[PDB]
RNA sequence: AAUAGGGUGAAGCCAGAGGAAACUCUGGUGGAGGCUCGUAGCGGUUCUGACGUGCAAAUCGAUCGUCGAAUUUGGGUAUAGG
RNA sequence: AGUGGGGAAAGGUUCCAUGUCAACAGCAGUUGGACAUGGGUUAGUCGAUCCUAAGAGAUGGGGAAGCUCCGUUUCAACGUGCUUGAUUUUUCAGGCCAACCAUCGAAAGGGAAUCCGGUUAAAAUUCCGGAACUUGGAUAUGGAUUCUUCACGGCAACGUAACUGAAUGUGGAGACGUCGGCGUGAGCCCUGGGAGGAGUUAUCUUUUCUUCUUAACAGCUUAUCACCCUGGAAUUGGUUUAUCCGGAGAUGGGGUCUUAUGGCUGGAAGAGCGCGGUAAUUUUGCCGCGUCCGGUGCGCUUACGACGGUCCUUGAAAAUCCACAGGAAGGAAUAGUUUUCAUGCCAAGUCGUACUCAUAACCGCAGCAGGUCUCCAAGGUUAACAGCCUCUAGUUGAUAGAAUAAUGUAGAUAAGGGAAGUCGGCAAAAUAGAUCCGUAACUUCGGGAUAAGGAUUGGCUCUAAGGAUCGGAACGAUCAACUUAGAACUGGUACGGACAAGGGGAAUCUGACUGUCUAAUUAAAACAUAGCAUUG
RNA sequence: GGGUAAACGGCGGGAGUAACUAUGACUCUCUUAAGGUAGCCAAAUGCCUCGUCAUCUAAUUAGUGACGCGCAUGAAUGGAUUAACGAGAUUCCCACUGUCCCUAUCUACUAUCUAGCGAAACCACAGCCAAGGGAACGGGCUUGGCAGAAUCAGCGGGGAAAGAAGACCCUGUUGAGCUUGACUCUAGUUUGACAUUGUGAAAAGUUUUUACUUAUUCAAUGAAGCGGAGCUGGAGGUCAAACUCCACGUUCUAGCAUUAAGCC
RNA sequence: AUAACUGGCUUGUGGCAGUCAAGCGUUCAUAGCGACAUUGCUUUUUGAUUCUUCGAUGUCGGCUCUUCCUAUCAUACCGAAGCAGAAUUCGGUAAGCGUUGGAUUGUUCACCCACUAAUAGGGAACGUGAGCUGGGUUUAGACCGUCGUGAGACAGGUUAGUUU
RNA sequence: CUUGGAUUUACUGAAGACUAACUACUGCGAAAGCAUUUACCAAGGACGUUUUCAUUAAUCAAGAACGAAAGUUAGGGGAUC
């Protein structure tokens, strides 16, 4: 057969990301000394559509402690963040929505985003629109923090991780329809190459695992194990269960 | 007069996409093209821009929102959570 | 970079009429839409027309689809034979 | 929306003149994009050149037996650094910085600066004449400024001929989608008077056609928006075609700014244009007169402006230029400073530039009915940049002559019937614009719908309605656009008179829809799609 | 061993009956599970088949509506609907007509004839029939009919006419595309051991756990503030003497912070 | 060297025709029929075979047009009857002359409606595609049902498919 | 379901519900209904009044608000039944 679309991806030629209207990484602050011992202060200049994502990011000043300098930070706004808002970050920063705080800073039950998997990353956790982590509790002696994640996961972070206190702003983007073919064009336009999407169903045998046949089938499951090589993982890849989804899980 | 019955803002669909998709982008879309008022200034000028922006007209303010609304229930919620918790850490 | 001229008439807004209220009716205004008739354009339905040692190794004629967007297109650039 | 006038790609001398006909131009040939000989492309201002885009790609490194692969600042000791006071001691003294930064990548993106008239056989935003401009350099004079050292004025928005400002920093310009109506300008279209020229003239026609123009650049002036001062608003007012604004200060009164755009003047009438009278084998002319003053708009095209709509879509970068913050350093009195004020001096290299851009200069073996990106765009009819006729411009090219059998190809018509033809109404016919009337089932309430189904439409002569600017007025004066409605008359009952231009209805199967593919036999019920669900 | 069908898929054979006739509402047993539910249908899916009934017509293997033990319908291998849309397939009606009865006439361009110009396909030799025999359908052979130069416009009976070493079929120890529980392998991946690989403790009988950091691995930064201690306060109730802990310059505001003042 | 047309041999089968005469026919074998048997013809069926053609003879049907056969449907003239007439049936010479318009189906075949003197049957490479048409079949697209783990199969249905 | 340690036992935690006992011929509300604490928000009946207005009222076709449980649509949760 052929190399099929799964593959094709990887070698990332008309696969790359769309990013020439992006507005750059949205990052906290490198942690640093102002971070680790006090707060530093800074101003919210802009807050801007960044393409291909459904959340604002905010454009924030800080002055440099080092040298006669400005430093024009990218955060992902959260909801209820203005123009002209002073925003702190630091281990002795406010608990206030848009401040920066250690994760062992904030008291369980706080709503964080833009968390740190790691102390120093610049952020990786409920980064995406309307999301957010929950600070579940303390574990002082080890220092050690239990978050729980938009997908419902419980993690286990340094306390020194940093987050954003709120909830990421643009929520509720998914309730709306998109009603049109030509809405998830120009979705996917500023975003990459993944739509329209031809069903493996619906090629040939050459083109994918799921093509041929005298009737449009799948033949056999199209459960596959994850164990499974290149040019098969084509369908639910190491599923553990199927079908329509009865009761709670 | 009275131009349609139902359909509203969402006229301009004509018959396509089914009328559960219709009207349930009609709820969504009078509120994303509503004027709100203004926390800042006070007036009702507060308009959307893209999803989440949301600017006054008036005061040059723009605030971070929802994709459709000013503010969304889940960002009230945590406003009240983290002004409790900021009082109690705070005595 | 390009895309005559019409039709329909979505929100919003103004006025009048009715109602106790919750609210309703009428006339304008407005100018929405992967809307519509229809040029340029893009395409290529039918005649199973012409031609079929052709004007042409795919064209010609009428008829036709679509025609403000998932539109059409120049140039630059990327992807290379299991 | 050209058979007109230019260009991009591509060609490469096909351009122009002279000669010329063996071959080529599927007839001919005295002609030619052919053949032969010569001639021809002039730039500081137009491009390239420079910037960065998607991307391409060295270096340090790391792979790989290796050809080479990765990577683009990466685990690098990465400046052939600058700025000054100099020194003439051709030595120096230092002061700052070195995040990023090899390089290539656009004749449509970004970007310093030129126009008019004339001139050739063939070149011209390049030559000639005149008139400007930019950048770099040099540099003096005038002005400006200083004894209160680095200017004054205005309440203010801010103004000006100038009117210190290092390191370093902050900003702005470069720099940005699309659509809708409105407004303004320009060019074009239309039109009145006058001064010329041509045409018609049996008759009519103060007539029909035509000339009456003004560049870049300089000065003054000119604007929506925005802003400032005054003042203090419900009896809420102002206000757009479009309902937005005002105690976060509206209406009113007075101002400030951008100069987009127009006006006046200089350029500039000396040019060009239109006439009349003359010179001459004659290179080329010489003389005189005129070239003036208006009006109009749902007009067309285009530029700009203030607005409004739209997006789970928010619509490049960099070179480069400026301003500001900061306060280093240096500055006067018998004299000091500055080339962001005026004037003056010098220079601007390299390569491209002819011509075609297509029913004969390109690609399709060719002078091939195919293909190949884009700019400008007159009158009439009309909704119309459609169709039809015409002006400017350009062509009149395509082997021809004689006849007019059959069978064709393209096109027409047909008594009575009206799908009986045929697999099948294939093909053709019928309908068709506009105004008014009338419009069913079903429906996701949006539609269906131009459903279906009817009436009218010419010409002529009238009538009515719909506005602007002035004057202190429910009125007068002047001026003005085509829309709509009604009536009479009229004719072989014709009239969207050519052109242009839906046939309709009742149902079943199927795909929801818009969209997409088998270039060159399949456009579909196939693909996609929004929506739904599952998996990691 | 468990879970999972909006995974691939599957959803059947058997055994009796109502005061005319007809029908059968009326229970268990097997296949590796369940045994086709709601719906829909001679449907683009029904063999029999032009199914049967109704309607449409003068007449209908067509159409529509019904029926349903359905060869072999059926639920995101989606079922049933469905307004709108469709150069999709189909039936009927009105209008319309040369589609037809059944043809006729007209126009231009051909064809035609001339001057000039001037190919190609094809060609064993060639070119009148009938019968015979024959590789079983002759232009030629045999036997007959016959048979007279040179030709023009048409034409499509024949030349088993031309175009192509049949594309269907079979054979070949000839392939190729595709597939799989074929034969034989394989990139990848997973699992163990050895090496890289060192320093301790404890416990199990060599194995398990956790301590160290320098090997190795991951990340960041223009390698900026690390580790320990000490100055200053706030505290514990101080029971010797100040030990332990905490902090140690920035939070109404869209301003500013750069090239050290000061002291010795 | 070998199948899927035509053609050739064959004629089981299909079709058509005789001979005998048990019975039928009020009686009566033979007007008209005719069992049990038996002899043939035809090549308008389908088989059997594999001779020709695989360096290709264009494979369905219809439209159009000509011709031929006769085993005569009609028309001419006649013989026979269980022929009174009328109608009908059996038969002879006979192919001179005609043998239709439509609904459904791609159909050949079929089946109805209707007219008619009658609506006979066949052949000509199952006449006839450089005559047409292209509805069917039978390339490549697509759908369904059953079958297959699958790629795929179906001589099942369906829709679109260059005729020099 | 269980020698793979079930059931049971102590400690700890997480989820959703629900508010026992007190709880009654007791309370509140137009009805449906309402039961852990506290705060906030706006209501309400009765009572008291030598306050105020003076017929403003009663019931009501039309027309409205609320309306147990179950059920429907879309998110979230899904302990127990
Ligand atoms: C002289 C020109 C006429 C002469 N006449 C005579 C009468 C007649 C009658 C017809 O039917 C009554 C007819 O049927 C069509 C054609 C004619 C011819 C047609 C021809 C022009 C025509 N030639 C062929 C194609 C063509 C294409 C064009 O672009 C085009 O534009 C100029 C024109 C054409
Ligand atoms: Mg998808
Ligand atoms: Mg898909
Ligand atoms: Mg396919
Ligand atoms: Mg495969
Ligand atoms: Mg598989
Ligand atoms: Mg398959
Ligand atoms: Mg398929
Ligand atoms: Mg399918
Ligand atoms: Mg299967
Ligand atoms: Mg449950
Ligand atoms: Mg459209
Ligand atoms: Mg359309
Ligand atoms: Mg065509
Ligand atoms: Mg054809
Ligand atoms: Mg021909
Ligand atoms: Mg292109
Ligand atoms: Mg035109
Ligand atoms: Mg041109
Ligand atoms: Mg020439
Ligand atoms: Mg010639
Ligand atoms: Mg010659
Ligand atoms: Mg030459
Ligand atoms: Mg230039
Ligand atoms: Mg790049
Ligand atoms: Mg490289
Ligand atoms: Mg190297
Ligand atoms: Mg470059
Ligand atoms: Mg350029
Ligand atoms: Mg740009
Ligand atoms: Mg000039
Ligand atoms: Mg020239
Ligand atoms: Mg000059
Ligand atoms: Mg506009
Ligand atoms: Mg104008
Ligand atoms: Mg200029
Ligand atoms: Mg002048
Ligand atoms: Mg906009
Ligand atoms: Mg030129
Ligand atoms: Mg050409
Ligand atoms: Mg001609
Ligand atoms: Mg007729
Ligand atoms: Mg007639
Ligand atoms: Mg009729
Ligand atoms: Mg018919
Ligand atoms: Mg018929
Ligand atoms: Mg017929
Ligand atoms: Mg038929
Ligand atoms: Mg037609
Ligand atoms: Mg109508
Ligand atoms: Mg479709
Ligand atoms: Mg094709
Ligand atoms: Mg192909
Ligand atoms: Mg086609
Ligand atoms: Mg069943
Ligand atoms: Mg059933
Ligand atoms: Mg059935
Ligand atoms: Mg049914
Ligand atoms: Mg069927
Ligand atoms: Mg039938
Ligand atoms: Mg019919
Ligand atoms: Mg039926
Ligand atoms: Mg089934
Ligand atoms: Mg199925
Ligand atoms: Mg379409
Ligand atoms: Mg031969
Ligand atoms: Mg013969
Ligand atoms: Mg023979
Ligand atoms: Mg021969
Ligand atoms: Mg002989
Ligand atoms: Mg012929
Ligand atoms: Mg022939
Ligand atoms: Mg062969
Ligand atoms: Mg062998
Ligand atoms: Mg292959
Ligand atoms: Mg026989
Ligand atoms: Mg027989
Ligand atoms: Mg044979
Ligand atoms: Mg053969
Ligand atoms: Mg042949
Ligand atoms: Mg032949
Ligand atoms: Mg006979
Ligand atoms: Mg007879
Ligand atoms: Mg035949
Ligand atoms: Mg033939
Ligand atoms: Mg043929
Ligand atoms: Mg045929
Ligand atoms: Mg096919
Ligand atoms: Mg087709
Ligand atoms: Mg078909
Ligand atoms: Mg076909
Ligand atoms: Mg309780
Ligand atoms: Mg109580
Ligand atoms: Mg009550
Ligand atoms: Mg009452
Ligand atoms: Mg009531
Ligand atoms: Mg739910
Ligand atoms: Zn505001």
């Amino acid at each position: 057969g052929r190399v099929i679309r799964n593959q094709r991806k990887g070698a990332g030629s008309i696969f790359t990301s769309h990013t020439r209207l992006r507005k750059g990484a949205a990052k906290l602050r490198t942690l640093d000394y102002a971070e680790r011992h006090g707060y530093i202060r800074g101003v919210v200049k802009q807050i801007i559509h960044d393409p291909g994502r459904g959340a604002p990011l905010a454009k924030v000043a800080f002055r440099d402690p080092y040298k006669y300098k400005l430093r024009e930070e990218t955060f992902i706004a959260n909801e209820g963040v203005y123009t002209g808002q002073f925003i702190y970050a630091g281990k002795k920063a406010s608990l206030n929505v848009g401040n920066i705080l250690p994760l062992g800073a904030c008291p369980e039950g706080t709503i964080v985003s833009n968390v740190e998997e790691k102390v120093g990353d610049r952020g990786a956790l409920g980064r995406t629109s309307g999301n957010y982590v929950i600070i579940i509790g303390h574990n002082p002696d080890e220092n050690k923090t239990r978050v729980k994640l938009p997908s419902g996961a419980k993690k286990i972070i340094s306390s020194d991780a940093r987050g954003v206190i709120g909830v990421v702003a643009g929520g509720g983007r998914i309730d709306k329809p998109l009603l049109k073919a030509g809405r998830a064009f120009h979705k996917y336009k500023v975003k990459r190459n993944s739509w329209p999407k031809t069903r493996g169903v619906a090629m040939n045998p050459v083109d994918h695992p799921h093509g041929g046949g005298n009737h449009q089938h799948i033949g056999k499951a199209s459960t596959i194990s994850r164990g499974a090589v290149s040019g098969q993982k084509a369908g639910l890849i190491a599923a553990r269960r199927t079908g329509l989804l009865r009761g709670t899980q | 007069t009275k131009r349609t019955k139902k359909v509203g803002i969402t006229g301009k669909f004509g018959v396509r996409y089914g009328s559960s998709l219709r009207r349930q982008t009609k709820k969504l879309e009078v509120q994303q093209h509503a004027k709100y008022d203004c926390s800042f200034c006070g007036k009702r000028t507060v308009q959307r821009g893209a999803t989440g922006i949301w600017n006054c007209k008036s005061c040059k303010k723009t605030v971070a929102g929802g994709a459709y609304t000013v503010s969304t229930a889940a960002a009230a919620t945590v406003r009240s959570t983290i002004r409790r918790l900021r009082e109690l850490a705070e005595a």
